[PDB]
């Protein structure tokens, strides 16, 4: 469905969480295309830094057959 | 010996704010100028260069 | 209302009102005489602002009044002027309240869906309220023109 | 929610007309009361912990409900009680700034009866607590601002009763 | 005071908020190397989303691809929960037999852990359901700010016990205290406005 | 939900026999309905906004409901009513394709009356809106498809009222 | 293609394709000869359809090409006829695909945002594609008129 | 994000002393500029759609970008480009309010150039669109406010390049 | 209503068998307690005016409800509150003589909370009046005989809360 | 209807219907076709029967149409003919239903309160529907005139 | 139910104080208005039926509510509506005698809203019928007595709205 793969570093700026937090601090995740704009807006609002982003799934510049 | 005979219509409903009947007279006083009928037939137009290109 | 907006923000932050919000309420509650004077100016000039702005809108965009247009007949033009009176009343309400929340709650949420269902060009409605703003600023004092033009500005921005 | 000026605006809106002279007179009445409302809100926001402290000391402490097994027992429930009276005083300050008791039955009284019924909360003990807040705030801020605060606090009491 | 007899002893033993707030487990997928813990988090996600174990309601596990991506750690628990929401099983058991308001109720129960906050939230989610279906609805309510502030990207959602706003805690209590398919009525149909605008 | 074909399948299965002659001629009736239902669905999905557009124009527009004071007043409530009528038209089309009102009383009518009473939505005005959809669909799709569409729409009316 | 729609449904429910959609794909690959026939007939008669449908659109809505509208001037009606030709090519793509997925993924999602930014009367574009449906049904065979007009009608429903 | 005032605070805090005279002068400069920033914000919020409409008309319409074979062909990609330019205008207005481009660095530029390179989006065409936005808003709000508005827009361009 | 002995009979009849040995043991326990129940009932019936007199004196006089405007004001309402406490004491004596708390929710607590909520009767004041009743009764009939009175007056408190 | 009056009587008396009463709904459903003939001939000749009835009332009672009268005006005679046609509708409903129940449920309960609010003579409207009876006996066949004129006798006796 | 005098008495009773000067000059205002109220009572009691007659003549005759399908159609519903207007006029006369709206609160408006909603009674037409009663009695009894009758009938209208 032409999804993205990203690496982002999201720190915590308001709470000192006493359990393990690398799995939601520095992560690599598969994000769908129609959800990626909202996900990126969410990360940039939460203060994360998008280290890397690429279109690991699908072909860029496709007109039809993107489903 | 005069007699008071009423009418088939009831009393007229009092015109309120949201009803556009109170703006009909002001629309008439505007009398907005319509546009002339455009005399284009679109068979003589050719879609390869009359579409702009910049 | 500015009091309603500050109460909503304080409730969202789960706190009492800040001194900045509180003396903004103080400044509004002292300076409301000018805003109610603006509201009386708009209420007195209600018919002429709508009339002149309707004439200017139909001069600028005659294809909402042409055959095939959304507002063709004299009754359709009366509905156009009715919508203009609606939005002038909302601008008066916003001037009185000091905040755009009554305007949002009455005539800006779902306006795109409403005018999509009615077939009405919402960019031409934005032009209509723009000419209403122009006429009101023409017949209003300059500081009062800016104060009313803030709410006219918000209505233009949310339509367009 | 709705304050006094939005109430005037909606009362004009339901009949469709603009704001006439009586609407402007009600607006000027609210503008006259705004000074008192602002100063009372500042005083209550400054002293808000002391009011609920004095109210709980006056009406709740050394009783059967704070003796063990009661609802005021088990310190989590005591902190939730202090939080509840803080909520009541804060939303009463909101309604006092507003001039209309719409926030009280929108964001407080909505489901509060069956909340307290599901949690086993003594209703008239809470009503006595808000009345304790009422004379504490009346002694704090004065007779007229205390009167307005009393109006919204016993509106909360009547909704909770 | 008094003698404190056994009926009221049993009454006041369970008095305030029920102990299920503390007597639960929060499933945080700490690491994907522990495949047993991955499987535990996956079954907990199934139980949270569908209120029960989905063994008598599958042919085979249709989410096995999602389990594979979660075990390989190129998706997170948030994307696993979103994949469970945007699935045929969730719409078969929670969107097909229910009206759209009930779909809003069950969706915020399974995903946000609490009742809908207000009529503004009900209107927004009803608009999303009317326009784009339920997949965009699940995506919006999972990618919203509240889900990330409460659960985050590594935590299976759980039943929440809120304090604010009004009626949210009792509507959450009445939405979670009834078991699956107990009744078809609406716990929170809509919030009655104290002031009708216009 | 279920349609007529799964209805007769489930009615055969609950008593535990195969398909008998009553199931045979019921299936023959549904297949004979068939083409007419799918053509009505095609033309409704074609001009989907048209029925709701001039239905609101015929029934709801220029009245006290859409004037100030009424419930069609304000643009949010107008868009909500357009959304409700799109819901009703879509689900009536779904029941028309099904041949049974299971999707009607299982996706629409449960909770609708009490949520409309909570929101203050006028039941009679919604009924007249549904009648307007019935008339415009009868004008657009024909006679037989129009009257079975009218059966489903006034089933919605009978459930709501 | 409907094989792509069936592959989406099968992969989403995580199972092999149902025999129902198997023989629907069988019906599609039998009827693909008639689909290809309708495709090249519309390809051959694209220009007469777009010109006659634009003419009937201009008789229905003369405000479109009047001064003040979106399409005033030979330039701005040439781009409208080009939009019509774009939609006709999209309908041919959808007919030759068997589904409506290429039509919606080329020209129907985001089109309200596009034509709102351009100020275009989307209901008049819907009436334009209605006139295209009428001209194509008149020019084309009656048995295939239903199957092509269904896809035209999908464009009407998604656009209006 | 940060503003001019918070940037002054952080620049004082990293070397750990109080606000000196230069920090006071910078705060005075921002407080003087705030009037013009507010009025430019109001004008841009009025003409948000008009600016992006005129900019995309004068820069990218009837070109190879919007022709078939271009990246802005199809309504999906047109709506995506329109949304991109609208968010660029809104966030540049935010930076014009704040007086500091940290919101551009933290909420517009991280993960955006690499996303555009992943999708094949033309960097030069997006830059020219932002320049068209710059010229339209400079003609529409004035040269004085348009100076720093174009400063933040060229900051977006330099980050994207 | 029901007592301990008919509770034994009904528990036998729900499961459908005769009276087994544990049923006979429960009956003999009731027959052992019956002398104490009869003696306590005679003492309470003899002194029943004094219990309610001292309880109202130690819990209800000189309070906000007794000051004018309150519920205890207006001698009609005062004597009605006295009659209510007489009813509570008499039905608690009935329950103590019976051995089961079924008469309270069959003849006292049925609709009583709804009655007091519609009537504006202070719930916690009634509860503390019941607490004064059970304290005076336990002081009068002793600790062991007052234990059952404590059971049933606290059952009234739990039902009314 | 006769069935609904008998079943209300049986429901009040806490019993099944008496076999005489079942025999009489049996008689009603065997003889019902003549009642349908009465209904269709009254529906066919509604305008002439009400013409003759109104004209002969205006001959017999000139005080009704005299100056000062309630039915003096042209308007007032028109709404008198409205009431005439209403009672004709009630008689057709009654002869269809086989009982006096629709007449009493629609146009007799509270009719004295209505007509004393309006100031109209109830004896005069009873005379009107009596004249409808006599012209109906003149116009319609003799055997069915017994049932139709009998229901007319009911309404004139209940109204006068 | 309470009139103005006993409303003053009960308010001072809840206040717990004697009659101050506000109570005395409100009582003097009622004693001044009493002759006017008695004369208006005599006029309305003389013309009780004719006021309703001309009001229903000038409000809802020859209209859609009197048409078939309307709710004033059939003699039963018409006479019920006339009795409703008689109730409104008589209770407005009672409230005009009392100088208080408590009789309208407890004996008229209690349950009337949901009664008319269950019956389908048109609220707006009922309100304008009460308005017609107001105009007829204002033309009949005088300006000031008509003004008190009008404000009580408008209280009925606001309670019914
Ligand atoms: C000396 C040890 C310290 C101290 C104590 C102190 N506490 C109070 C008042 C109260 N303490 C409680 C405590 C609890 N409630 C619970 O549920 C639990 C856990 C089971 C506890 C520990 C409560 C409820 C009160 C309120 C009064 C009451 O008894 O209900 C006081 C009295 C304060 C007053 O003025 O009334 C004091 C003095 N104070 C100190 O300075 C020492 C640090
Ligand atoms: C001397 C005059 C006599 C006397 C009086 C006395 N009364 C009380 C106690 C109370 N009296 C009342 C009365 C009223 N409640 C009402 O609602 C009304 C109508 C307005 C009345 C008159 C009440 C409520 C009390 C209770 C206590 C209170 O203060 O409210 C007492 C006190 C008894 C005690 O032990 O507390 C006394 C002494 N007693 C006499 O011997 C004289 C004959
Ligand atoms: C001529 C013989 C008669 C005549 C009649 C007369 N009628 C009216 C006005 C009304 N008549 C009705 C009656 C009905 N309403 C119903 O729903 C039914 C069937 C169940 C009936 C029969 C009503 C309601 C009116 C009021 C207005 C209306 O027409 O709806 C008038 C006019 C009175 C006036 O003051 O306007 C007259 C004169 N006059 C007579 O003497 C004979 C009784
Ligand atoms: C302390 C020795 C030095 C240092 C520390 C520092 N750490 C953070 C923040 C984070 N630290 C971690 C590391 C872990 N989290 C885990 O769960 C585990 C394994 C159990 C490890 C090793 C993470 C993930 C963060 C980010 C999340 C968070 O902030 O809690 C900071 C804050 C950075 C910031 O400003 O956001 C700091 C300063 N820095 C020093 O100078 C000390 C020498
Ligand atoms: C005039 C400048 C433009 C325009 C106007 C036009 N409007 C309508 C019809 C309606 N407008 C509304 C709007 C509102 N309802 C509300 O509650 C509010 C906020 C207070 C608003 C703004 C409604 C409800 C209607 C429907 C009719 C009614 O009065 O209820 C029309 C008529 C369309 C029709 O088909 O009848 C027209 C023509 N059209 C233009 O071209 C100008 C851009
Ligand atoms: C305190 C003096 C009295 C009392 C109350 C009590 N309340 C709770 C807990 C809750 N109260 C609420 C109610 C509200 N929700 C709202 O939105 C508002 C207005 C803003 C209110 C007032 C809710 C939802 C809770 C549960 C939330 C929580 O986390 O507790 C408790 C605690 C119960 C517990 O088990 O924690 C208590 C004890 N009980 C008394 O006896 C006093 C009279
Ligand atoms: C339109 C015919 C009339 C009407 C409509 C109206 N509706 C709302 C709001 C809502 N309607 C619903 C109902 C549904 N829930 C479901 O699950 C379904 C079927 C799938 C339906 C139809 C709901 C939940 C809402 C609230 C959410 C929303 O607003 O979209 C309103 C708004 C009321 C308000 O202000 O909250 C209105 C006005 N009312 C009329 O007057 C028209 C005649
Ligand atoms: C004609 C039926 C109506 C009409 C058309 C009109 N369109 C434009 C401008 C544009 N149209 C498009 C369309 C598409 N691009 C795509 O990729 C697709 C899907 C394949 C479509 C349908 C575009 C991109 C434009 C922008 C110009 C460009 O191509 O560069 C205009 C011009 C408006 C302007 O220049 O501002 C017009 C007039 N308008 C009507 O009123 C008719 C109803
Ligand atoms: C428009 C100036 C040019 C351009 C645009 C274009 N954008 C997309 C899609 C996306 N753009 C973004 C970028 C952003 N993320 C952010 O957080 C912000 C600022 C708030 C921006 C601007 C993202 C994330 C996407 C993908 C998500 C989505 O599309 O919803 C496309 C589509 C690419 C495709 O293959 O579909 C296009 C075409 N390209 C041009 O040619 C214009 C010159
Ligand atoms: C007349 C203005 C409109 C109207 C009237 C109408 N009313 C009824 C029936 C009832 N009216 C009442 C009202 C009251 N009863 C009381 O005791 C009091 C206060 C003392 C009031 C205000 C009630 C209870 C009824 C129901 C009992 C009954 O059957 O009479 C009807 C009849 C409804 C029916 O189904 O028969 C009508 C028609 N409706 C209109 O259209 C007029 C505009």
């Amino acid at each position: 469905m032409r999804m993205f793969r990203i690496t982002a570093c999201v720190p915590s700026q308001t709470r000192i969480r006493t359990q393990r937090e690398l799995q939601n601090t520095y992560f690599t995740k598969l994000v769908p295309y129609d959800n990626w704009f909202r996900e990126q807006q969410r990360i940039m609002k939460m203060g994360g830094k998008i280290v890397k982003v690429e279109l690991a799934t699908g072909r860029p510049g496709t007109n039809a057959g993107l489903a | 010996w005069q007699n008071e005979v009423r009418r088939f219509i009831p009393q007229e409903k009092k015109l309120t704010a949201g009803n556009p009947m109170n703006f009909l007279g002001m629309a008439r006083s505007i009398n907005p100028a319509a546009n002339t009928i455009p005399k284009v037939s679109a068979q003589n137009i050719n879609i390869e260069a009359s579409v702009p290109r910049r | 209302s500015i009091v309603t907006k500050s109460i909503v923000n304080a409730d969202a932050e789960a706190r009492y009102l800040s001194p900045g919000e509180l003396d903004r309420i103080k400044a509004f509650v002292t300076g409301g005489a000018a805003r109610l004077r603006i509201a009386e100016t708009l209420t007195g000039s209600r018919e002429t602002i709508v009339k002149q702005a309707g004439d200017r809108l139909f001069q600028k965009r005659p294809d909402i009044v042409s055959p095939g247009g959304n507002a063709y007949g004299e009754e359709m033009t009366a509905t156009c002027l009715r919508d203009m009176d609606y939005y002038l009343r909302l601008v008066t309400y916003g001037v009185v309240s000091g905040d755009v929340t009554p305007i949002e709650e009455i005539g800006l949420v779902g306006v795109r869906e409403m005018y999509r269902s009615l077939g009405t060009p919402i960019e031409a409605v934005a032009q209509s309220v723009r000419e209403m703003k122009e006429v009101a600023s023409g017949l209003m004092s300059s500081d009062d023109a800016a104060e009313a033009s803030a709410y006219f500005d918000f209505v233009i921005g949310k339509m367009s | 929610m709705q304050d006094a000026i939005t109430a005037v605006i909606n009362s004009a809106d339901v009949q469709g007309k603009y704001l006439d002279g009586a609407a402007m007179d009600k607006l000027k009445s609210y503008f006259a009361s705004g000074e008192l409302r602002v100063r009372a809100a500042s005083v209550i926001s400054a002293n808000a912990a002391t009011i609920v402290k004095e109210a709980v000391a006056k009406s709740l402490l050394y009783s059967d409900v704070t003796r063990p097994g009661g609802n005021m027992y088990t310190t989590r429930r005591y902190a939730a009680c202090i939080r509840d009276l803080d909520y009541y005083l804060r939303y009463a300050t909101y309604a006092m700034l507003a001039g209309d008791a719409s926030i009280l039955d929108e964001r407080v009284l909505n489901g509060l009866k069956e909340t307290y019924n599901s949690l086993g909360v003594p209703i008239s003990s809470t009503v006595q607590a808000i009345q304790a807040i009422k004379e504490v705030t009346a002694s704090l801020v004065g007779a007229d601002a205390g009167k307005e605060m009393g109006v919204y606090l016993d509106y909360i009491c009547s909704g909770l009763s | 005071s008094a003698i404190r007899t056994e009926p009221e002893i049993a009454y006041r033993s369970n008095q305030g908020v029920t102990r299920q707030r503390q007597q639960t487990k929060v499933f945080k997928l700490v690491s994907t190397y522990d495949k047993v813990a991955v499987k535990n988090a996956i079954r907990a996600a199934y139980r949270q989303v569908f209120e029960r174990d989905l063994e008598p309601y599958i042919i085979n596990s249709e989410f096995t691809a999602l389990e594979s991506k979660l075990s390989n750690n190129e998706i997170n628990v948030k994307e696993f929960i979103e994949g469970l929401g945007t699935s045929e099983l969730y719409m078969k058991e929670f969107y097909a037999p229910y009206p759209n308001t009930k779909v809003i109720e069950m969706g915020t129960k399974h995903f946000l852990g609490r009742a809908p906050l207000n009529q503004k939230e009900i209107q927004q989610y009803n608009q999303i359901l009317a326009s784009q279906g339920l997949k965009a609805f699940i995506g919006a309510m999972v990618n919203g700010m509240e889900y990330l502030q409460t659960f985050g990207e590594d935590t299976v959602p759980y039943r929440r016990f809120p304090t604010l706003p009004a009626a949210n805690f009792p509507n959450t209590e009445r939405l979670y205290n009834k078991l699956t398919k107990q009744d078809k009525e609406l716990v929170v149909p809509s919030f009655t406005p104290v002031v009708k605008v216009g």
